[PDB]
């Protein structure tokens, strides 16, 4: 039981994390830079690292 | 992506051209085309990418 996962900070590993957390609704907050592909149709993301 | 861009640089070499336009379309392809891009480096190409 958790409200926000902290990002695991790495592109192999955010992920697969992320589509874990667009599953179940919780937010995923990540801090580093990500390649984010075209089609990824994820909302429950931010990124505090500039684009 | 290795070796493709190895053999799309051989026809650049082939054909005796000075100025490419490689055009792509997601940000994936630059890492489909880094031998491709990294070129002017040692040879006499000019990439415009697009």
């Amino acid at each position: 039981g958790v409200a926000a996962i902290f990002g695991p900070s790495h592109s192999s590993s955010a992920n697969a994390v992320q589509s874990i957390c667009n599953a179940l609704g919780v937010p995923h907050i990540q801090t580093r830079w990500k390649h984010q592909v075209s089609d990824n149709k994820d909302s429950f993301y931010v990124s505090l690292y500039p684009d | 992506f290795s070796s493709l861009s190895r053999a799309i640089l051989d026809l650049v070499q082939f054909f005796k051209w000075k100025t490419v336009t490689v055009v792509y379309d997601d940000s994936t392809g630059l890492i489909r085309l880094q031998e491709l891009i990294k070129a002017p480096s040692r040879y006499n190409l000019r990439l415009k990418i697009r």
